[PDB]
């Protein structure tokens, strides 16, 4: 297995925008056997570019490659709706055989900031009846990707007894959605009254919590 | 016209053996590169090994020798892989993919290792003031096994405004998961909200009405 | 590339 890092992380860019993606190999790649590859979600990859610069038939020509020793590049002239996803170079060679798939580098729609609306949802009263409780806490339609959440029981900050997920950007606003569970048991749940959850985001000057109290 | 079709999800508990199959389709005329490469839940794809053509040779990444084996069948232009011994790391989509730069791909296969059994999901209401009077509602599903559920609203007719979250599995070994919608809070008393839930692997087809409590 | 790997299965027909 080769040794391969991609910067950055995460690209963010506009429509009809450039894109330069970079891989990064710790020795000089032999023979500049270096391929990239595209994926979206749900879906398998797809070849671009093999032999650092040739491109696989049935790809588009915005899709260019070039690079040797350590260094190599991937560009995207100009950026069409379709082309957000994830972008993974590969190292491979013949002896042995040997293709090693890079970390990737996620390319998504830049937007303007957008808050998350939050909402807190109890537990209903079919799941209370079954012996277990959860709340949720949502967070909807907000941009960028990074967010805080802070959950507190009886006024008490609570950590390591939550679940996050994170939707895929939407491909109408661009935004993002998160949810964030805590489970307890009916019996634990009914120990405290009110459950809150607090969010942090750049959208926000000041954190938003949403709370219940456990009854009303 | 080069295509690859897979078989289907398979369920496996730990130490057992999985063996999965890839068949080629369209042009079927000459014989090529096969390889297998795997993608866990959130992780990038990982290349898993290699047998040539004729089927004579294969090399194997490091990382599965010894644990992963791949033959073929000329006959039916099929392509076996057999992992055994399997973990809970090796829950994964686990893909085939022809010729020297993996040019094209098959649709994939979903291999869960796990000790839990087919388990249908639990579907709760969460129900639904706002400043813009947008309401915020959904259905938590919960307990189930293995993945994948789907989720529609109001037998596809409400779209707008859906997020269905990605799966999370619990320390339970049971998938959980919420979709939410957002609707004007003025449609509360006008229009009714029904999630319909589908585990395939289950046979459970659960309708769920969300009402404000 | 497509040279060398047949060439790593040479002794295998």
């Amino acid at each position: 297995e080769f040794v391969l890092t991609q910067s950055p992380g995460t690209l963010s860019l506009s429509p009809g925008e450039r894109a330069t993606l970079s891989c990064r190999a710790s020795q000089s790649v032999t023979s500049n056997y270096l391929a990239w590859y595209q994926q979206k979600p749900g879906q398998a990859p797809r070849l671009l570019i093999f032999g650092a610069s040739s491109r696989a038939t049935g790809i588009p020509d915005r899709f260019s490659g070039s690079g040797s020793g350590t260094d190599f590049t991937l560009t995207i002239s100009r950026l069409e709706p379709e082309d957000f996803a994830v972008y993974y170079c590969q190292q491979y060679g013949s002896s042995p055989p040997m293709y090693t798939f890079g970390p990737g580098t996620k390319v998504e729609i830049k937007r303007t900031v957008a808050a998350p609306s939050v909402f807190i949802f109890p537990p209903s009263d079919e799941q209370l009846k079954s012996g277990t409780a959860s709340v949720v806490c949502l967070l909807n339609n907000f941009y960028p990707r990074e967010a805080k959440v802070q959950w507190k029981v009886d006024n008490a900050l609570q950590s390591g007894n939550s679940q996050e997920s994170v939707t895929e950007q939407d491909s109408k606003d661009s935004t993002y959605s998160l949810s964030s569970t805590l489970t307890l048991s009916k019996a634990d749940y009914e120990k405290h009254k009110v459950y809150a959850c607090e969010v942090t985001h750049q959208g926000l000057s000041s954190p938003v919590t949403k709370s219940f109290n456990r009854g009303e | 016209q080069l295509q690859l079709v897979q078989s289907g999800a398979e369920v496996k508990k730990p130490g057992a053996s999985v063996k999965l199959s890839c068949k080629a389709s369209g042009n079927t005329f000459t014989s090529h590169y096969i390889h297998w490469v795997r993608q866990a839940p959130g992780q990038g794809p990982e290349w898993m090994g290699i047998i040539n053509p004729s089927g004579s040779g294969t090399r194997y990444a490091q990382k599965f020798q010894g644990r992963v084996t791949m033959t073929r069948d000329t006959s039916t232009s099929t392509v076996y892989m057999e992992l055994v011994s399997l973990r809970f790391e090796d829950t994964a989509v686990y893909y085939c993919a022809g010729d020297y730069y993996l040019d094209y791909w098959g649709q994939g296969t979903l291999v869960t290792v796990s000790s839990a059994s087919t388990k249908g999901p639990s579907v709760f209401p969460l129900a639904p003031s706002t400043s813009g009077g947008t309401a915020a509602l959904g259905c938590l599903v919960k307990d189930y096994f293995p993945e994948p559920v789907t989720v529609s609203w109001n037998s596809g007719a409400l779209t707008s405004g859906v997020h269905t979250f990605p799966a999370v599995l619990q320390s339970s070994g049971l998938y959980s998961l919420s979709s939410v919608v957002t609707v004007p809070s003025s449609s509360l008393g006008t229009q009714t909200y029904i999630c319909n839930v589908n585990h395939k692997p289950s046979n459970t087809k659960v309708d769920k009405k969300v009402e404000p409590k | 590339f497509k040279e060398e790997l047949d060439k790593y299965f040479k002794n295998h027909t």
